[PDB]
């Protein structure tokens, strides 16, 4: 019954409201209960919606997600878009970095007798191992283990003429060249 | 393929009792190589594939490959006209070498934040490497070759390949010092050990820690892997060999032995069926490894899982290298 | 003396169960103080902790616009004017 | 000098030695020859010496089996409910005051009540 | 105080060299405990790079590099030659002086020591530890207990006498069995259509297997018992020779050790003295290629370890031309095996 | 001094080579002079020097230690593991793919100009 | 020990997507794999050099050939060289149909020197054929 | 040796500040030796939040509107130009108030520090350029690298050169 899947996550983990909605029209963005409005502003959303396109979580959501809502709204999130030209939705997962701010909004009680470094340390032990018990830990053989199918090669042979010769890769990029884009 | 069916029914009717079964233990043999003459300037050794070759690292900036069994050391070319080839191209103290699978080439760390390759057939540089912001401590190559990895005292790890010149990839998840890096024989996945007592595994794709093993009291140093893809070694300051599990993140044994001094290399055998620690307490240390585990392989008549220690003329030992064959292959220092 | 020697010495009766004692069977049946000082564990005054601007001001900005998104209000510290130079301070923690 | 109070210390270190393997080995022969089937002794709840070849009594290194082998309830698992596998909740004790099957874990504040008359 | 380096003195001391009057004691506590701390720091730094040089004796290069990596800055003149002193000196105690100056002159030359060579050697066979080469004897029974804990552990007929296998204990209950299984389906002989097609596969498995260095000498001993128990059956010895053929092309056996056990039996075989030999049809149609396959089986061994021994070859050649020249061969074939064999 | 050895005892290195005592105290005299001298300029600081305006009195409570060890730790003294900073760094390293490629059975170099040749060097 | 087991069934607890269900699932970090095989070259095949993100077999048969061959003994020399060219033939013809003439081309005249002191024209007869 | 050592630290007539030091020290409400705390300790804005026992003066009430806008400015390296005045008076004002003072920044400070910046800069480039050049050329990221590994005592190390050393890409991407 192993579940730390990624598509499966979605495809399973599906028709339940723990999630946070979002809202667009084409002018604003918006989610959940907003009184406010969020326009254009690339100095915040698009830092979100480059990890929305991609399916992690930014690691900022976690105290104000945790103080909001005290059980059923955590493991992980999905979010709820609806355009306005449809409905749709994606998932979104932790990064490590998500998963260390859960250890800091819980640093600002009992700071002392608390044996951060030590406690705190070992309690990725164990978490880390329980979110994931699905690994993939399963060799195969290379013709280094084994013997008498040693393989031939000729890059790097040694010509007559010429004294020898590698392999290295190929770019597009000469010499004296445009080095990059505007200075804009 | 009628007769080579019936020769097939005859293969299995070998696998009937006529072919090994259970490939039980096996007591090694060990040759040794004591390097002399050196006044304690000297960090890593390493040696070949195929056994030609052993290569160590000293503190000066030097790389003084040694060839076994004869003087055929020389280059390809038309110039440079015994059997020991010196490496420069370095700035600070060398503390890692690897060499490559298809052994013409050759990988060197130092302290001096670079990693530079060697080639073999005209003994000379070709690259330079240059993304750490400190010292680099081991460099060890793929199974298969073409990627690379490197640990550091920035706290962290960077994976390159050889073709690219900048990393691929960086894993940020210690609060000190990665001492220690390996790959797992599928390789997919790297494990660093450091100095906060604590050891890791990443996804070279993904870039974040899959697996965290904790314990031993002390540091680490090095670090192996046994053939199947189940089992990785912890050495460490604390002189206690452990044994861990991967699917686990608990260590299915922790053989006790090794008197009170830093273990520096240890390795399993070519079917995990043995392993080898190699310490500074001056001795070499064989340990059977199925004595409680999930293949009870017991074949009966400080701890158990101790087969048997040879000892050295008071000379601190540095690495093994199991050959194809029975026997390990060492290197140590001091000689008396 | 040696109470622990050897297990209790006794016998059963078998008309009642009782364990019985064997003199009871007939009737029944009828320097180094400062090694362990030496354990200061100094510290330091102050230590250095690498944050930057952009990174605190990303975290700080897109977390108070969801904390005014989905509820000053945010999660704080509390530094009085007097009496700081020390190293950790309270925190106010309004929801 | 030296030579003779090594063999007094030997002496006195043998004498004391033999003392000691004759009240074992007369111990253990005893609890052989009266128990053909000894797989423990008598024992007591705290942990005797630290197991051996001759452990006598279930010894688990994991701390949940007692001297018989068996799970008393070292695990809270258990559905939420009915868990334990029923130690000492899922016990009851015939009372002779009231002749009433009463929980174990209840006897005490039975007995006060019961007793009461 | 609070710990250790006392700053009524320490601290003091400094203070009132550099020139001031008013510091305030907790003040020199609290310096006490800053500088106390910066020393764990730089210890623990330069004990990383103690454990990268696998050394333990800290020396100087190791704290001058950890002040290197922490941005700090280094610190001159501090030669391991030239040794320490710390003379005393009284006040009306400070115990410090250093009377090793007033030099006007030098003129010596450093002596080169000798290049880093390496000296092999060969150490635990097969367990057990010779001490005759350069290794120990049981001294370590002296060394300091808490140190190097634990301890476990005539003729050409010789395959190893500090190893003990006598005892049949060691090899397993599942490796008696299994030897017995090859030797049954190896022993065979009934047919001439089936019965190697039974066997050989038993013998391309042992060619190709691991871990078979433990049941090596008694799989030596039950060969050289079948060469000793008979010699007119051309099927044993030839099975023999593919089974040296088969224990040669393994891959995971290691065979230095019982090469000197080994070669009696090519060699009784290659030389083939026929006490009998009757002529049957069959006394010389293949008995020369049955010698001739010996004969390169021997070129195979030679041409391998001709170079972990040199008295071998040498020892084979000598036996061989002993064996040719004596007019009392007392048949052909015997000779005809040495002139292809040689 | 003797009390150095004391505290190399807390370590487990009891192998040292008599060289660093002399060192790492010759260290901490260096060290605290710095401090507790730039702690006395900010002393005279709150003393409100100029070329003659007023006098020089030394106190030296902690704060102005506090104020000289800081400064000195802005840019030395290795601190604090900055996991955070490194994690996001790495985040925005480990973003773009690997190059999925094939070298076929041998090692794929840079292009040369990317490479070295490690020739003799010559003018 | 235990207060570890605590604080993270409390963790656990809060994280709205592991229910009781899977959180002692969870707890399952105790159970380690079952032992398992080390891929002998009997059945698994080869993999290629790749990146971790997710033909030629007869050349490599054709190479054990060549190799196990002339790493045997000097007996059976005289009658595995002619063993040596027909499967030769064979394996060429196979893979030129197969589809990959190229290929077919390459290890032709890579191993058409394999017994050019047998056959003479014969590598003249196959030499002058490229496609299917 | 161990034994001897503290023999003869007895010898010293310090074996009795030796005997004291056995407690923990620091007796104080605390200091707090971690990581994780000293991180959001120095993470979360702070606020200057006053008592008023009998009279705390200062005649201007304190306020954490202001940490909020500091840490809310289009600071630099998101725009292409050094910040004019109001931008970095916005953000003191910010840190001021988040560490633990009171009263506004006086508009001298703002211009002296961008003195001392545009100072900061030239020394660097003029570094940069005295790499490239010897005596029509045109300057990369790699030359600043280079001078940053030759000079690394212009720039405070944290926050940068790690960044420094996760934008060397290579060339195709």
């Amino acid at each position: 019954k192993f579940a730390e899947t990624s598509e499966e996550i979605l495809h399973k983990y599906e028709k339940f409201p723990p999630s946070l909605t979002f809202h667009i029209h084409e002018n604003h963005y918006r989610f959940g209960d907003q009184d406010g409005v969020i326009p254009k502003n690339s100095s915040v959303i698009k830092a979100f919606l480059e990890y929305v396109a991609r399916e992690e979580i930014p690691p900022a959501l976690i105290e104000v997600t945790k103080d909001a809502g005290v059980q059923l709204y955590e493991g992980c999130i999905i979010l709820r878009i609806y355009d306005h030209r449809k409905t749709y939705t994606t998932i979104l997962r932790p990064t490590q970095l998500s998963l260390y701010a859960d250890l800091l909004y819980q640093t600002d009680y009992l700071q002392v007798r608390f044996t951060d470094s030590l406690s705190l340390n070992i309690e990725t032990e164990i978490l880390t191992a329980s979110k994931r018990n699905l690994d993939l830990s399963v060799p195969l053989n290379p013709h280094r283990a084994t013997a008498n199918l040693k393989p031939e090669v000729k890059y790097p042979y040694y010509d007559p003429e010429t004294d020898t010769v590698v392999h290295e890769h190929r770019p597009d990029a000469r010499g004296n060249m445009v080095n990059a884009d505007t200075v804009d | 393929a009628q007769d080579l069916r019936n020769d097939i029914a005859m293969i299995q009717d070998s696998r009937a009792k006529i072919k090994l079964s259970a490939a039980q233990a096996s007591l090694p043999s060990v040759c040794m190589y004591t390097f002399h003459n050196t006044n304690n300037d000297l960090t890593c050794l390493k040696f070949n594939d195929d056994s030609t070759m052993v290569a160590s690292g000293f503190q000066d900036s030097f790389i003084k490959l040694w060839s076994i069994d004869g003087s055929p050391l020389r280059s390809l070319l038309k110039n440079d006209p015994k059997g020991s080839r010196r490496l420069v191209g370095h700035s600070g103290a060398v503390y890692g070498v690897d060499f490559s699978p298809d052994n013409r080439y050759l990988i060197s760390c130092s302290e001096d934040k670079t990693v530079r390759l060697w080639s073999l057939d005209t003994y000379t540089c070709l690259v330079s490497y240059k993304g750490h912001s400190s010292s680099v401590w081991d460099v060890k190559f793929s199974p298969m070759g073409h990627y690379f990895a490197t640990a550091s005292h920035d706290q962290t790890a960077r994976l390159w390949s050889c073709d690219h010149i900048y990393p691929l990839r960086i894993f940020a998840g210690h609060l000190n010092d990665v001492d220690c890096v390996e790959f797992h024989p599928n390789s997919t996945y790297l494990f660093t050990g450091s100095s906060d007592k604590t050891a890791r595994m990443w996804d070279i794709a993904r870039g974040e820690c899959v697996r965290v093993f904790m314990g031993h009291s002390g540091a680490i140093n090095c670090l192996a892997v046994s053939p199947d893809g189940r089992w990785l070694a912890s050495a460490g300051e604390d002189s206690v060999v452990c044994l861990w599990d991967i699917s686990t993140g608990r260590r299915i044994k922790a053989m006790r032995g090794h008197g009170r001094s830093s273990i520096y290399s240890l390795a399993f055998s070519r079917e995990g069926t043995v392993l080898v620690s190699t310490g500074a307490d001056n001795s070499v240390r064989v340990w059977d490894v199925k004595k409680n585990t999930n293949s009870p392989s017991a074949q009966p008549e400080a701890t158990n899982d101790h087969m048997s220690v040879y000892f050295t003329k008071k000379t601190p030992v540095y690495t093994v290298h199991f050959t194809r064959r029975n026997l390990c292959l060492a290197g140590g220092v001091f000689g008396g | 003396k040696d109470s622990l020697s050897n297990p209790l010495r006794y016998r059963i009766c078998n008309n009642c169960d009782r364990p019985i004692l064997q003199s009871c069977l007939s009737k029944h049946i009828k320097h180094q103080v400062l090694d362990g000082v030496a354990k200061s564990y100094p510290l330091p005054l102050e230590r250095k902790v690498i944050m930057p601007a952009r990174s605190r001001s990303s975290f700080l900005r897109m977390r108070e616009m969801f904390a005014g998104a989905i509820l000053l209000y945010s999660r704080t510290a509390v530094i009085d004017v007097d009496r700081a130079g020390d190293y950790y301070f309270s925190v106010r923690a309004s929801p | 000098s030296e030579v003779m109070q090594e063999t007094i210390w030997d002496c006195l270190m043998s004498n004391i030695l033999r003392q000691i393997v004759i009240n074992n080995i007369l111990q253990e022969q005893a609890l052989r020859s009266s128990i053909k089937a000894i797989s423990n002794d008598d024992q007591i709840s705290l942990k005797e010496i630290n197991a051996q070849r001759l452990k006598f009594v279930k010894d688990d290194k994991d701390i949940f089996n007692h001297i018989n082998g068996k799970r008393s309830e070292n695990k809270y698992n258990g559905t939420g409910a009915d868990a334990s596998n029923g130690t000492t909740d899922t016990e009851y004790f015939t009372c002779l005051n009231c002749d009433r099957k009463i929980a174990g874990n209840r006897f005490a504040s039975h007995v006060d009540r019961c007793l009461g008359g | 105080s609070h710990t250790l380096w006392s700053p009524s003195d320490t601290v003091k001391d400094a203070a009132e060299s550099l020139g001031i009057f008013n510091l305030n004691e907790e003040a020199a506590k609290n310096l006490a405990m800053d500088i106390e701390y910066r020393i764990h720091e730089i210890l623990d730094q330069a004990s990383k790079f103690m454990r990268h040089g696998k050394r333990r004796t800290l020396h100087t290069s190791d704290i001058d590099r950890a002040l290197k990596v922490l941005n700090l800055e280094p610190l001159y003149g501090y030669d391991v030659s030239r040794p320490l002193v710390f003379k005393e000196a009284l006040v009306g105690y400070v115990d410090d002086d250093e009377v090793d100056f007033e030099k006007l002159i030098n003129e010596p030359l450093p002596k080169v020591p000798r290049f880093s060579t390496f000296t092999a050697h060969w150490l635990a066979i097969e367990g057990v530890q010779p001490a005759i080469p350069q290794n120990p004897s049981p001294n370590d029974i002296k060394n300091i207990l808490p140190i190097n804990r634990g301890s476990m552990e005539i003729s050409n007929q010789k395959q190893g006498l500090e190893v003990k296998p006598l005892v049949k204990h060691v090899l397993s209950r599942e490796l008696q069995l299994y030897f017995d299984k090859i030797v049954e389906v190896l022993l065979n002989q009934e047919e001439t259509k089936e019965a190697e097609l039974l066997r050989n596969s038993a013998l391309q498995s042992v060619r190709a297997d691991p871990g078979l260095h433990q049941l090596v000498p008694y799989f030596i001993q039950f060969i050289s018992e079948t060469i000793t128990k008979n010699l007119k059956n051309i099927s044993l010895l030839s099975t023999m020779l593919e089974l040296i053929y088969s224990l040669l092309m393994n891959e995971s056996l290691f065979l230095e050790p019982y090469v000197h056990a080994i070669i009696p039996c090519i060699l009784t075989l290659l030389l083939a003295k026929k006490i009998g030999n009757v002529d049957d049809e069959l006394q010389k149609q293949q008995q020369l290629a049955l010698r001739e396959l010996s004969a390169s089986l021997l070129e195979r061994v030679i041409e391998d370890f001709g170079s972990s021994y040199s008295t071998l070859k040498p020892r084979i050649t000598r036996t061989l031309l002993r064996a040719f020249v004596s007019v009392n061969n007392t048949t052909p074939g015997t000779q005809y095996g040495a002139l292809l064999g040689l | 001094v003797r009390l150095l050895h004391l505290i190399f005892a807390t370590q487990n290195i009891y192998s040292y080579q008599d060289h660093v005592p002399l060192q790492l105290m010759d260290f901490a005299y260096r060290y605290t002079t710095g401090t507790l001298q730039d702690a006395t300029i900010y002393s005279d600081h709150a003393h409100a020097s100029n070329a003659g305006n007023a006098g020089t009195n030394a106190q030296l409570t902690t704060e102005d230690i506090r104020l000289a060890i800081a400064a000195r730790t802005n840019y030395q003294f290795k601190p604090v593991p900055p996991k955070e900073l490194l994690l996001e760094l790495a985040a925005e390293r480990n973003k773009k793919p690997l190059p999925a490629v094939i070298p076929t059975w041998g090692i794929r170099l840079p292009p040369e100009k990317y490479c070295l040749t490690g020739k003799d060097w010559v003018l | 020990a235990a207060d570890l087991n605590r604080i993270v069934l409390e963790y656990l607890n809060k994280k709205g997507y592991h229910k009781t269900e899977s959180m002692l699932r969870m707890e399952s970090s105790h159970i380690p794999a079952p032992p398992t095989n080390i891929p002998t070259p009997q059945t698994t095949n080869i993999s290629r050099p790749t990146a971790p993100g997710r033909p030629a077999t007869i050349k490599r048969g054709y190479s054990i050939l060549k190799s196990w061959c002339e790493s045997s003994l000097d007996f059976y020399r005289p009658e595995l060289e002619k063993f040596l060219y027909p499967v030769f033939v064979h394996c060429y013809l196979d893979l030129i149909a197969r589809g990959y003439p190229s290929h077919a081309r390459e290890f032709y005249d890579k191993f058409s020197k394999d017994h050019s002191v047998l056959h003479e024209y014969e590598i003249s007869k196959l030499g002058g054929i490229s496609l299917k | 040796y161990e034994r001897l050592k503290r023999d003869i630290l007895a010898l010293p007539v310090r074996e009795r500040r030796r005997i004291k030091a056995i407690t923990r020290e620091s007796g104080k409400k605390g200091m707090v030796n971690s990581v994780i705390t000293q991180t959001r300790q120095a993470l979360i804005p702070k606020v200057p939040v006053v008592t008023r026992p009998t009279n705390v003066p200062g005649n201007s009430v304190q306020w954490a509107q202001d940490v909020i806008h500091g840490f809310q400015a289009l600071l630099a390296s998101e725009i292409y130009e050094l910040p004019e005045m109001d931008n970095l008076r916005t953000r003191m004002t910010g840190i001021s108030r988040e560490h633990g003072l009171i009263g506004p920044v006086d508009d001298s400070v703002i211009e002296i520090m961008l003195i001392g910046l545009e100072q900061h800069l030239k020394g660097i480039v003029e570094a940069a350029i005295d790499i490239v050049k010897y005596r029509r050329h045109t300057l990369t990221i790699e030359d600043m690298y280079d001078t940053l590994e030759q000079y690394p005592y212009l720039v405070e190390p944290g926050g940068t050169l790690l960044r420094l050393q996760s934008v060397m890409l290579h060339d195709e991407d």
